[PDB]
């Protein structure tokens, strides 16, 4: 990924005030809840049935704290996306089938949950320079489908 | 948003489809798992290789479904209510993927309809696919 | 489309908004042209400088635009009928820039309403903009 | 842009066919008909109001056979799209003002013209090679945006 001096220091410098845990659960329930399509994946997770039951789904948060702890590693690697999230991509095309489409729902889901997290400390800026970011990713988790 | 010219040209190219509407159906299908390898994600089922007949089987029932919709053009949310709960509540396919059916089947049509695919046609039919995309999607939420 | 539950989501979260939605919509534009650089190709006639008066005062026509829809949720296509032919036949800007749009309206509500941005109501207001977007380019052919 | 073996052969062969002259008039044409916003680019043309008006139009043919040209050679260097688009890139950017969404809608509808001119011997797989290569070209082309 190619990002500036600046772009990269502002995204570093915010998500060091990030709970992962707490925003990955956030994120995977928002995706689940306004896009819920994305829920075909997790029948075995449960309740669904309504934005409470998928806010506080103990499976759901916990597959929010996976998917965001490999995020935030993917963050020191940022002139390598593509090579760290390799088998990664190989695993969601090949064995889990999950549609691309999918990582760039949870990006823009990302970033309205960091603005709600960080309100007026997520300038236009920060967002902009996160909005390469979660595309970054999502790309080098499309990158190997086939 | 369909116009009554539109609604002519798809009755008249639909007609010239008449019975290879399903023949039409499957290659459409594998234009679009070979152009566009992620839709293959939905079909982890099925052998898309080519000749399949899990693809042609699934290429008539498209067809058909297609035929349905222009027979009720008017109509069009009642005829396929089925098969948008079908596919908002079950299947959950991402709507981006419509957009890349509906442009395989126009390349079939294109293929397959020489004098029939005029840029006036082209338009019409183009315009036919995104209101029944819009349509199956309607629903998911 | 928009459940009955939806209306109301969109409406007290507007609501909330009140006064601000000028300076909101001036904001949502600036991430927008900030994150989506291809979106400026629609404004080469524009000082896009922060703070320019002709951001500032398109960000208050489309927070008034958004009012009216809001207002009249229940009757948009008649309600933005103006608009609506507007960006068919004049402005004529690609369909896909008003999800770039819309994601950025929700991000700047998101940065300003932390009380009131709970799941359903992100749900509900990515909803709204949607069917915004659709009224807004229904007449493009 | 990288194809296999195979796709380079299908894309080779076939546009050895085409007559870029006749190709283009028809794919900026169809393009201008089936996505009439696109036509914001061309107001100097004149007369746009109808199909038949659009592709009898001398400058609609004019401009065809000059961006298929320019198409046609960047066939030449597969191996390289960026670096041959770079200098029309920064034109339809800075001074041209075209978003580049535009130059997918222009690849989806030259791959239904090769369709429409070249029948069953536009085969599923052909097509699948010339996907890639216009996705190619409009992501060449979109590259010096800023
Ligand atoms: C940036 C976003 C994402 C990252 C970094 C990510 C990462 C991961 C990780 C680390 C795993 C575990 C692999 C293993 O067990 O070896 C996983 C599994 C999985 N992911 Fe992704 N993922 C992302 C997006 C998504 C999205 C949006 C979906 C679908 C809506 C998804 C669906 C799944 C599924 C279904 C599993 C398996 C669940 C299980 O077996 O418990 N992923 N993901
Ligand atoms: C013009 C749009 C579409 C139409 C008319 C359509 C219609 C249908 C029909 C008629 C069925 C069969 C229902 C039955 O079994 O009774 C079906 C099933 C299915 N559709 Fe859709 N479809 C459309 C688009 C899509 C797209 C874009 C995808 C995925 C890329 C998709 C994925 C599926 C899947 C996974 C099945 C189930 C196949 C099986 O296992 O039998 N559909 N569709
Ligand atoms: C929620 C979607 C949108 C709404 C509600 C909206 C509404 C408006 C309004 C109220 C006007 C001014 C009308 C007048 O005073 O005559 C306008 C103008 C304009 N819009 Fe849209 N807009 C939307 C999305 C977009 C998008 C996505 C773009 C471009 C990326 C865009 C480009 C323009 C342009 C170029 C102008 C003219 C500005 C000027 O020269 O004054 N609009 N819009
Ligand atoms: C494969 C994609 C394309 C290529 C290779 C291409 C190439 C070119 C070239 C070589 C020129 C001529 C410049 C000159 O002679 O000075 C040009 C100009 C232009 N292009 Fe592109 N083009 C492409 C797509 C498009 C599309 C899709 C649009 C907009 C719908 C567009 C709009 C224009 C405009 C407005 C001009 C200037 C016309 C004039 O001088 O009046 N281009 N293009």
């Amino acid at each position: 990924m190619h990002l500036t001096p600046e772009e990269k220091s502002a995204v570093t410098a915010l998500w060091g005030k990030v709970n992962v845990d707490e925003v990955g659960g956030e994120a995977l329930g928002r995706l689940l809840v306004v896009y819920p399509w994305t829920q075909r994946f997790f029948e075995s997770f449960g309740d669904l049935s309504t934005p409470d039951a998928v806010m506080g789904n103990p499976k759901v948060k916990a597959h929010g704290k996976k998917l965001l702890g490999a995020f935030s590693d993917g963050l020191a690697h940022l002139d390598n996306l593509k090579g760290t999230f390799a088998t990664l991509s190989e695993l969601h095309c090949d064995k889990l089938h999950v549609d691309p489409e999918n990582f760039r729902l949870l990006g823009n889901v990302l970033v309205c949950v960091l603005a709600h997290h960080f309100g007026k400390e997520f300038t236009p800026p920060v967002q902009a320079a996160y909005q390469k970011v979660v595309a970054g990713v999502a790309n080098a988790l499309a990158h190997k489908y086939h | 948003m369909l116009s009554p010219a539109d609604k002519t040209n798809v009755k008249a190219a639909w007609g010239k489809v008449g019975a290879h509407a399903g023949e039409y159906g499957a290659e459409a299908l594998e234009r679009m798992f070979l152009s566009f390898p992620t839709t293959k994600t939905y079909f982890p089922h099925f052998d898309l290789s080519h000749g399949s007949a899990q693809v042609k089987g699934h290429g008539k029932k498209l067809a058909d479904a297609l035929t349905n919709a222009v027979a009720h053009v008017d109509d069009m949310p009642n005829a396929l209510s089925a098969l948008s709960d079908l596919h908002a509540h079950k299947l959950r396919v991402d709507p981006v993927n419509f957009k890349l059916l509906s442009h395989c089947l126009l390349v079939t049509l294109a293929a397959h309809l020489p004098a029939e695919f005029t840029p006036a046609v082209h338009a019409s039919l183009d315009k036919f696919l995104a209101s029944v995309s819009t349509v199956l999607t309607s629903k998911y939420r």
